[PDB]
């Protein structure tokens, strides 16, 4: 919503048990929102007492892998699963199949405010790196990397260049620091582009067909294999509203009572996976909020990308 | 019925080793056991266009583009050294016997049957006509395949190794004994006597043939050429790999094994071409043809299921052209 | 545009190896593309090959990478008579153009 | 539990059995004739069914092998530059005039070889609808490949009669031709029951054996010999 | 029916062996047995930016920047000792004959239409003209290509070995005998009778041929220069080699091939360039122009094509191209 002053790099971090299943429809990385989340709460934390701003989230992804298996005779995969605590007579609860994922990630991080004024770059840098390293991403823990060979302090690079050509060196260098990863950018357009196009190969062709479409490997017959773009990965684009906005005590055993309840349903888009070289700024990568609240609609997305 | 049998491998006679090229002079072959070894060098080659074009590539501008960007490559190369002008060739030929019997047979009778038809063969007439014409082939060096089309004088000593040490030396001159004419030579007719022995049975025949050919001073000898896995860039292409065993080029045996088969002239077609080798439906890779074809009922099949199963004996040149075949061998029979 | 993106990302899991992998003996070891291959050479060596890297600036391996990239092309005259073997160039000379600006600049 | 018939093709589970982790299994093998294929040990509680379609793959990859080692011949109409194809015929059997061959500005029309070595004829276009006509390749003749020259002569004296494996590619089930016992009874001219007799092998009752004429006829009607 | 062959393989005539290069001095050529041969050496060269720049290198501090690190590579270079000021060149040429035979052919008819064709043109004019201009080519140091540009006398000595003793010697002058004047001459004509028994068939021709230049005392020779892998650093980036055989600086069989047979003074463009190299499509690749064009219908394909099968003979000049192509040897037919 807003074109920040400062990129912050925070490094390569390694989450240990990230949400897998990202979706009811979806698994894999986890969701976008809760990388925004994680921003946003990182300004909840410390974003105030530096007296900045922390709005918008790139997502590089170094490594991923997930905690799962292939049985035999089988094409798809299943989770591996913890063992959780007996019941109180003794007995084994009932399993709720909930997967993992070790990830290593770095965040581009959106920074404006007056504090970037009042306070050196490395300092305000390290006070969100050492918030960040005692917190969770996508539920779970961050290893904040000890005792290994050289660890990975921020670089906080200020957007506002005094020329073009040293705001390109410095992007083009903070692209150079984020290498061995993907960005993961949102493509509204995109999947609304090829709804379009299926509506006019095939008519009253819903959205989810269309993403379904530009996920699944098709194959042509003359045996060839119709192409994508790029990855092309189906992501939860946001919550849509599925009850009207409740009162804060309204709603029985809400998390508080001091915030609004309303029921929601998971919203489906298309995301992208990109070698982070092919963008004109990263600060097309950040991951913002869009909340809508009229209509539902909660969305987190890649504005300014294109 | 006695029909033929459905596996018909048979092991081949004559079996000839590796073909060692060295380097030499002439008047030193007397000598020539120190002769050092000639070597697949590399050399680089550029060329331009000189192919047929599709009617595409004809045009001026395209040709012209083409010749700017010619194509670059190496070539597996021999040559003698500037002071050797003689190129040594030596081989090992070791004839077996037992031509008759099959390596495997399906049918008995198949087997004794065939067994019988060789043997009234030979009671009828030996091997003497074949051990002649291989003989033949051994004292003219139509093994040197390329080594000979423009050789000066080509020289052929055979040596009979009976213990490890020569029994008998003959001492051939592989220009006067051409490569069309099965002539009678007193030297060539005990030869033959001896490859006869061999083929029979009646005793074990192993030849050391050594080759001399006057090509030139440094010119460029040709073995046999290997073939290419085409792995590589373009520019360095290595479009032709001769063939070495240890640091020393050589040629193939079955390419010797061929060239002293070469003594096929009963074949339908006409005398213009001489002697081919005794191949089932004759065939010449350098003709691109076939001669014997099984539509002219002169192949080796429509003769040998003729002469065995139903005792239609052919003539005895074709009887010769399928004892060679015999001889030769192969996986007769329907796989 | 997507392969030399995985050129760069080969080159990105290259920062993972170890820091004078380079610097091994060997009769051939593609020492034209070693100056990109191993960039953390130059923390080993002070001025052995530190200072290599920086005065050749070492930008036209990207051009033998487009070498490599002329043999993903088709063996086709009908492109080469017509335009298509044109626009094919010049896609591929602004795509290692960009390859070689990125390259250019890994000094800093 | 037993061994499953798909085309010439026999999935002949092993007698013995075994208790992989804590569910029993069979070796289960695959014979292309007396040739055994791929083997994968395959649960007892996988159904007949299961079996076939896991097999299926190496099935498919069978028939497609043979059909590219038997792919007939092509001859190339090609005009007097000879680098324009203007036709091109799947031949069953090359003709026999044709040599090493390079289309001349003489003659408006050449047939050549698909092969580098283009040995061909000038042909008009008469005379190549007459060589078309003739020597056509029928659209399965690569069956032609699996079958032996025995089976396929058309000289009674040099015919041998088809074996149950020889016949069952393609009169039945998942046979290379697609067609089943009753269609290729129909194709016949006689009943399902005669054929059956046919088909069905074992002891020598109900075992007649087809005759020349019928086995031609039968080749001629599936397309895969002499149907031109 | 007569069409063109699918293969049309032909082997090479005037076969030429690897051009050994020894240094010395002049009018000790005599006694130029035992000179020392040229060796291919090593040394390293440094270099300015100095290819035209695409409007973007223009630049002052980028071109400042260019120059500040010069390139280096280690070129191998070829120099004379001091003490020599001329340079010795000895190869070996084979003249083989059955020039219209082709090694490997498809078609028997087209094989035998041609052969018919080739002992025509044999019957009228034989190899006399084209023998003639080989005989030029060997008498002046065409095969010391960039190596007589700057001579000031160049020597030519063409010996005629026999039963590995000399038979005719022919000693030229190449400054005399020029790169672009056929003319006659009666050593000339003796060269080129014997060059026609070779090609006729009629005897082995086996010629020793050694060109003595006068470049300069330790100046620099030019070999033929090899093909780089390009596996080494960039300092020390052997960007040129020169090829030897046995540590000794040597010229290519192919290009004295190439440099005999620029003969081909019959293409339709102006000739007061010189002669052009016997080739199909007549593509000289300094000049990147193709002479002999199809367009033109005065290559050698469409030629041979009109010659054999439609039978239209062209000009005489054109078939003694032609053949001349055929001497040369190709992979004529279908590519």
């Amino acid at each position: 919503v807003t074109d920040p002053e400062a990129l912050l790099l925070l490094p390569r971090l390694s989450i240990q048990n990230a949400n897998a299943i990202s979706s009811p429809l979806t698994w894999g990385f986890p969701s976008p929102g809760a990388f925004t989340g994680f921003v946003h709460a990182l300004q909840r934390r410390v974003g105030i007492s530096l007296d900045i701003e922390l709005d918008g989230v790139g997502i590089v992804c170094h490594r991923f892998e997930a905690q799962i298996s292939q049985p035999a005779g089988k094409r798809t995969k299943v989770f591996n699963l913890t063992r959780n605590p007996l019941n109180r007579d003794g007995s084994t609860a009932a399993i709720v199949e909930e997967g993992r994922a070790h990830l290593e990630v770095s965040l581009l991080l959106g920074v404006h405010g007056d504090g970037l004024d009042d306070h050196p770059a490395q300092e305000i840098a390290r006070q969100v790196q050492e918030q960040a390293g005692a917190m969770r991403l996508a539920g779970g823990s961050i290893l904040p990397w000890c005792n290994e060979r050289f660890p990975a302090p921020n670089a906080e690079l200020l957007m506002l260049g005094g020329s073009d050509e040293q705001r390109r060196k410095n992007q083009r260098r903070l692209t150079r620091r984020l290498l061995p990863g993907f960005a993961l950018v949102s493509r509204e357009a995109l999947l609304q582009q090829h709804l379009e196009t299926l509506r006019t190969t095939l008519p009253e062709a819903t959205t989810l067909d269309a993403l379904l479409d530009l996920c699944r490997i098709n194959f042509e017959p003359p045996w060839q294999v119709r192409d994508k773009p790029g990855w092309l990965v189906p992501i939860p684009a946001g919550y849509n509203a599925l009850s009207p906005l409740y009162l804060p005590g309204e709603v029985r055993n809400a998390r508080d009572r001091e915030t609004p309840l309303r029921f929601v349903e998971n919203l489906f888009g298309l995301g992208e996976w990109l070698s982070p070289h092919r963008v004109a700024a990263l600060s097309d990568l950040l991951w913002y909020h869009h909340a809508e609240p009229d209509k539902g609609l909660y969305r987190w997305s890649t504005p300014r990308f294109v | 019925i006695l029909s033929t049998a459905s596996v018909l491998a048979f092991e081949r006679k004559l079996d000839p080793s590796d073909a060692l090229m060295s380097a030499g002079a002439w008047a030193q072959r007397d000598a020539s056991q120190e002769w050092p070894a000639v070597t697949v060098r590399e050399k680089s080659v550029r060329g331009t266009i000189s192919n047929r074009l599709k009617t595409k590539d004809r045009d001026p501008a395209k040709l012209d583009a083409s010749i700017q960007s010619p194509n670059l490559q190496t070539v597996d190369v021999a040559n003698l050294p500037s002071d050797a002008d003689t190129l040594k060739v030596r081989f090992t030929l070791r004839v077996l016997g037992g031509a008759g019997t099959p390596s495997a047979c399906n049918d008995a009778a198949y087997r004794d049957k065939l067994l019988q038809t060789v043997a009234t063969y030979v009671n009828d007439q030996g091997f003497a006509e074949l051990a002649r014409r291989y003989a033949h082939n051994l004292a003219n060096a139509r093994f040197l395949w390329r080594n000979r089309v423009g050789a000066e004088a080509v020289e052929v000593r055979i040596n009979h190794i009976r213990q490890g040490e020569v029994a008998r030396a003959w001492r051939f001159d592989a220009l006067a004994i051409g490569l069309r004419d099965f002539k009678a030579d007193a030297e060539l007719d005990a030869l033959a006597e001896l490859i006869a022995s061999g083929l029979s049975g009646s005793g074990h025949v192993l030849l050391e043939v050594v080759a001399f050919a006057r090509i030139g001073d440094g010119q460029e000898v040709f073995p046999s050429q290997e073939l290419i896995l085409d792995k590589g860039d373009k520019k360095g292409q290595k479009s032709k790999t001769l063939y070495s065993v240890r640091d020393a080029a050589a040629i193939h045996s079955q390419k010797i094994g061929n060239a002293l088969r070469t003594i096929d002239t009963w074949y339908p077609d006409e005398d213009g071409l001489g002697p081919i080798a005794v191949e089932p439906y004759g065939s010449v890779t350098s003709q691109g043809k076939a001669y014997r074809q099984p539509k002219q009922k002169l192949d080796f099949y429509t003769l040998l299921d003729n002469w065995v199963l139903r005792d239609e004996a052919p003539a005895v040149e074709q009887q010769h052209y399928v004892i060679a075949n015999l001889i030769r061998g192969g996986v007769f029979g329907e796989a | 545009a997507q392969i030399c993106d995985e050129a760069l990302q080969y080159a990105a899991r290259l920062r993972e190896l170890e820091p004078g992998w380079s610097a091994t003996p060997g009769c051939q070891l593609h020492d034209a593309e070693q100056l990109w291959l191993d960039p953390l050479r130059a923390q080993t060596d002070e001025t052995f090959l530190q200072r290599r890297l920086r005065g050749d600036w070492p930008a036209e391996v990207g051009n033998r990478f487009a070498n490599w990239l002329n043999r993903a092309v088709s063996s086709d005259s009908q492109i080469l008579g017509s335009p298509e073997a044109a626009q094919w160039s010049q896609e591929l000379s602004k795509e290692l153009t960009m390859f070689k600006e990125i390259l250019e600049d890994e000094r800093d | 539990m037993n061994a499953i018939h798909i085309g010439p093709f026999s999935i002949t589970p092993a007698a013995r059995g075994l208790h992989y982790g804590g569910l029993p299994h069979h070796q289960w093998t695959l014979y292309y004739g007396p040739r055994e294929m791929a083997i994968k040990t395959l649960p007892d509680s996988y159904t007949s069914s299961e079996v076939r379609d896991e097999f299926s793959d190496i099935i498919a990859e069978f028939v497609i092998d043979a059909r590219h080692r038997y792919a007939p011949d092509v001859l190339e109409l090609v005009n007097s530059d000879g680098d324009a194809v203007l036709a091109r015929v799947a031949v069953s059997r090359l003709p026999e005039a044709l040599s090493g061959c390079i289309p001349d500005d003489r003659f408006p029309y050449w047939l050549l070889t698909a092969s580098r070595p283009r040995l061909g004829l000038p042909v008009t276009l008469n005379e190549y609808t007459a060589l078309a006509v003739e020597l056509s390749a029928p659209p399965l003749a690569w069956i032609t490949g699996l079958l032996p020259g025995e089976v396929l002569t058309h000289d009674a004296e040099e015919w041998r009669p088809p074996t149950s494996w020889e016949l069952r590619h393609v009169v039945g089930e998942g046979s290379f031709t697609g067609v089943s016992g009753a269609a290729a009874a129909a194709l016949l001219g006689m009943s399902a029951t005669n054929f059956r007799k046919y088909t069905a092998g074992d002891s020598a009752a109900n075992r007649q054996k087809i005759s020349f004429a019928a086995w031609h006829y039968l080749l001629d009607r599936l397309g895969v010999k002499r149907a031109s």
